[PDB]
């Protein structure tokens, strides 16, 4: 379901659909660890990402869970969760004190790295599916959407802009350099880009 | 799930509630109040129907200042000293306020005498009132206790009558796990067969 | 009690699995 | 206004016709009917529910019938009796398909095979143990006992012969061997009737000594196969064959007492749960509708008593 | 009373994190019994030991050149 | 808010229940696998 890369760049980090997570070595091949989330039942973790302080990072898995990983101990260190639904995608920032989480039960949030707490909401009349989320460069600008695409400035944390050019879900969420550009793919057939 | 069935798990101890909660204290150690866990509730409007007035009288005590207070100087009217009788309203005001402290006086006066006709009746009766508001709330409060108990009557109810079933069933499911174990190893063993079978089939 | 239904139930098909094989193999011993 | 447990007209039925001392009675494993005998050699059948009309009554046996059963489709009744006859009647037709003139004296029991191929074992005075296949006049097996044999069963599978009588100990006969490949030892005094549990784990075995002893039956078993003794029921100086059955759920067991009471015990705790009076003499065989709670009691007072109990 | 009800919520949540780990483990040590047949981690941590701490060091200000936020809105 | 937080407050006590229970009988299963397979 999911993988991330060690800022390192020669080790792969992993999860998947049957309730485990593995990392391993891409630059010989070699598993270094792996663990069972939680062994005896197939639960869908469907996000993972490493964080470049070295940890503090965490995983999304089906019932709500966002599971920070005490990776030498092989259990939970931390969380972050502000849904009743599954998590698709979890992304820190540079120096680690915003986080932001979403989900298809119709919120976005800002989150308090460095004291384990919510900061800020981004709330809407619709609750429609959020199916990607990504910071811009900097982590001044945050991409939400699913069935539509909006950009929040959260610098000032005000909606700046509605996009309707698509004519399906996005899947996948990028930004540019400088927030100048974002790169999307969606259910229409095709991979479209949005600048200014 | 939470599942438990207090009239039957009996055995929880003190100190299991201390094992139990420090387990939950290494994961809350780990997993923190971060969702929104109101979103079932609205958000509270706590200046609701207030005027522009009692917005700001909230907020002189939300910084925790005194009330004012009315100066009660009046009933006791102290004479202007000989610098300030030169100022004729200063003087009028001393006599218009003793003025008005002669009818407040009056009027206190015939109000007292009419308290002396009848507080002691209407204190009475407004007792007669009260004692009746207290009794009816015992009765109010015994009636809600009853039902109380009743609850935990149908659930002991309940929850024995369920532990018949899961202690039997437990006793069952131990009981046929050692034999049938039990038989794996007979069935392991009478393929001694097969050892026989080969040297009978040799002969 | 539900699970504990099925816990029981399982044992209950095992076993009878088990016996058919033993009266079957008893039977070759013989 | 009270509760109800079934179907039944009223909690309690009388059933009034028989002529002499009822034997043997037995539901339709359908549920849809009852069959009932003894003494009087006629053999009447009685709907379970509604007015319980006598809708049918057959006729033939030369002889007290003392035992009477449904084949599991509910296609046949087997009885026998002191005619030296086992007779298989057939329900649609209401007629004889067989009769296994083979035993030499009283036949006192008989079992058809739960499943597979429908074999009659039957148990006698000659001391005989007989199974016996439609299909063929001579019996397949017959196993020489050297006493009077007065009670048979079938185990589950159908391939071993289960019987007692006034030695007491219970044979168990392998029908692949022709051997007895265990007994069962325990009962002081003459075995008066087998019962095979629904699962066909345990039997039951009623005896002249007043107690019901369970017994486990299974191919393998760990160590004793007596499971438990039932006590609280009577055998008088009539010397009834006094029948026993199991629950369809097995929770609940019976066995026919002489003291007129209908007694119900707990399969597991051995406690009484009914001991219901309303006979006047021996209640000779008992037992359970196999699909909703009735009970069934035959008496030696002419009388059958259908009625609701609690089958909690 | 909004603190405490957040508060006893997240520490009934919390609770159930670890009565689902147990009730799987205890499911499969009772599937046994029903079926009872006869290292730069540290160095992860080192540089966790200084940059969840450190980054201010560098990242003193937001880049000059980002976007504004009346640009973005020509998307 | 007080309504919530009653039923909240039994709902944890439930739960911290369970994980008593659910130890208990861990530890229970794991002594009968270790009275058959040695």
């Amino acid at each position: 379901t999911d993988i991330s890369l060690n800022a390192s760049g020669d080790y792969i980090l992993s999860a998947s659909d049957d309730s485990y997570w593995a990392f391993s070595d891409i630059r010989s091949g070699k598993s270094l660890c792996k663990v069972s989330v939680e062994p005896g039942s197939q639960i869908a973790v469907h996000s993972i990402e490493f964080h470049p302080d070295g940890l503090i990072f965490g995983t999304g898995a089906a019932d709500a869970v966002v599971k920070i990983w005490d990776l030498k101990n092989q259990t939970v260190a931390a969380a972050f969760p502000g849904h009743t639904a599954a998590v698709r995608s979890i992304a820190f920032s540079e120096n680690g004190y915003y986080l932001a989480t979403g989900s298809e039960d119709g919120e976005v949030k800002l989150w308090d790295l460095r004291k384990l707490k919510n900061l800020k909401t981004f709330a809407n009349e619709e609750k429609q599916p959020i199916n990607s989320l990504s910071f811009d460069m900097t982590g001044t600008f945050l991409g939400i959407g699913g069935q539509k695409v909006q950009v929040l400035h959260v610098k000032s944390w005000s909606e700046v802009v509605s996009l309707s050019d698509h004519s399906g879900p996005v899947t996948g969420v990028r930004f540019g350099e400088n927030a100048r550009s974002l790169v999307t793919c969606s259910l229409d057939k095709s991979l479209r880009v949005f600048s200014f | 799930l939470v599942d438990a069935l207090p009239y039957l798990d009996t055995e929880y101890n003190e100190a299991d509630r201390q094992l139990a909660m420090k387990l939950v204290e290494h994961e809350c150690k780990t997993f923190r109040p971060t969702k929104n866990y109101l979103t079932h509730l609205p958000v509270p409007d706590y200046d609701a129907f207030l005027t522009k007035c009692m917005l700001k009288e909230m907020d002189r005590m939300k910084k925790k200042e005194e009330m004012g207070k009315l100066d009660m100087s009046r009933c006791e009217l102290p004479a202007p000293s000989a610098v300030k009788g030169v100022d004729r309203k200063l003087w009028a005001k001393v006599l218009r306020n003793a003025k008005a402290q002669n009818e407040h006086l009056l009027m206190r006066q015939i109000n007292l005498e009419l308290m002396d006709e009848y507080a002691a009746e209407s204190y009475l009766q407004r007792n007669k009132v009260m004692e009746d508001l207290l009794t009816h709330a015992e009765k109010e409060l015994r009636k809600t206790k009853e039902a109380v108990m009743e609850v935990h009557a149908n659930r002991k109810m309940a929850q024995l009558k369920a532990g018949e079933k899961v202690k039997q069933l437990e006793q069952s499911w131990v009981s046929m796990v050692t034999n049938n174990y039990r038989m794996e190893m007979e069935n392991r063993q009478i393929d001694s067969d097969n050892r026989k079978q080969i040297k009978a089939l040799k002969l | 009690v539900g699970r504990l239904q099925q816990e029981v139930t399982t044992q209950e098909t095992r076993e009878k699995d088990l016996q058919k094989m033993y009266s079957k193999l008893s039977n070759k011993q013989w | 206004t009270a509760q109800r447990f079934s179907n039944l007209m009223a909690p309690t039925m009388v059933l009034l016709g028989h002529e002499g001392e009822i034997y043997t009675g037995a539901f339709s494993p359908d549920g849809t009917c009852l069959a009932t005998s003894g003494y009087d050699q006629k053999i009447f059948f009685w709907n379970v529910y509604g007015e319980c009309e006598n809708f049918s009554t057959i006729k033939g046996h030369s002889g007290a019938v003392m035992d009477l059963k449904f084949t599991t489709d509910s296609s046949s009744l087997v009885s026998c009796g002191t005619d030296k006859s086992v007779r298989v009647w057939d329900m649609e037709t209401g007629t004889c398909a067989r009769r296994f003139r083979t035993h030499t004296d009283f036949v006192n029991a008989v079992h058809p095979s739960r499943r597979g191929v429908t074999l009659v074992a039957s148990a006698s005075d000659d001391g005989t143990c007989r199974v016996h296949d439609m299909r063929t006049k001579e019996p397949v097996k017959t196993y020489t006992n050297r006493y009077q044999q007065t009670a048979v069963t079938f185990n589950d599978s159908s391939d071993q012969v289960i019987s007692g009588g006034i030695d007491n100990v219970l044979k168990v006969w392998d029908m692949r061997r022709d051997e007895i490949t265990y007994t069962l030892t325990g009962h002081r005094d003459t075995i008066t009737g087998i019962s095979l549990s629904p699962s066909g784990k345990f039997i039951i075995s009623n005896s002249m000594d007043c107690t019901v002893r369970q017994w486990d039956i299974r191919p393998f078993v760990p160590g004793q196969r007596s499971v438990g003794v039932f006590a609280g029921h009577n055998h008088n100086f009539e010397k009834n064959l006094l029948k026993c059955s199991w629950s369809p759920c097995e929770r609940f067991i019976t066995a026919g007492s002489s003291d007129r009471f209908l007694y119900v015990w707990e399969t597991l705790s051995k406690k009484i749960v009914y001991k219901l009076p309303g006979h006047m003499g021996s209640v000779n065989c008992t037992d359970f509708h196999p699909k909703e709670p009735i009970m069934l009691s035959c008496g030696s007072d002419k009388r059958v008593f259908l009625g609701e109990i609690d089958m909690s | 009373a909004r603190q405490e009800l957040s508060h006893s919520l997240y520490q009934h949540d919390a609770a159930c994190r670890v009565i689902s780990r147990l009730s799987k483990e205890l499911t499969a040590a009772r599937e046994a019994l029903s079926t009872l047949k006869p290292a730069i981690l540290a160095k992860l941590e080192e540089k966790s030991k200084s940059l969840t701490a450190e980054r201010k060091q560098r990242g003193k200000n937001l880049p000059e050149g980002l976007a504004k936020t009346e640009e973005l809105a020509e998307l």
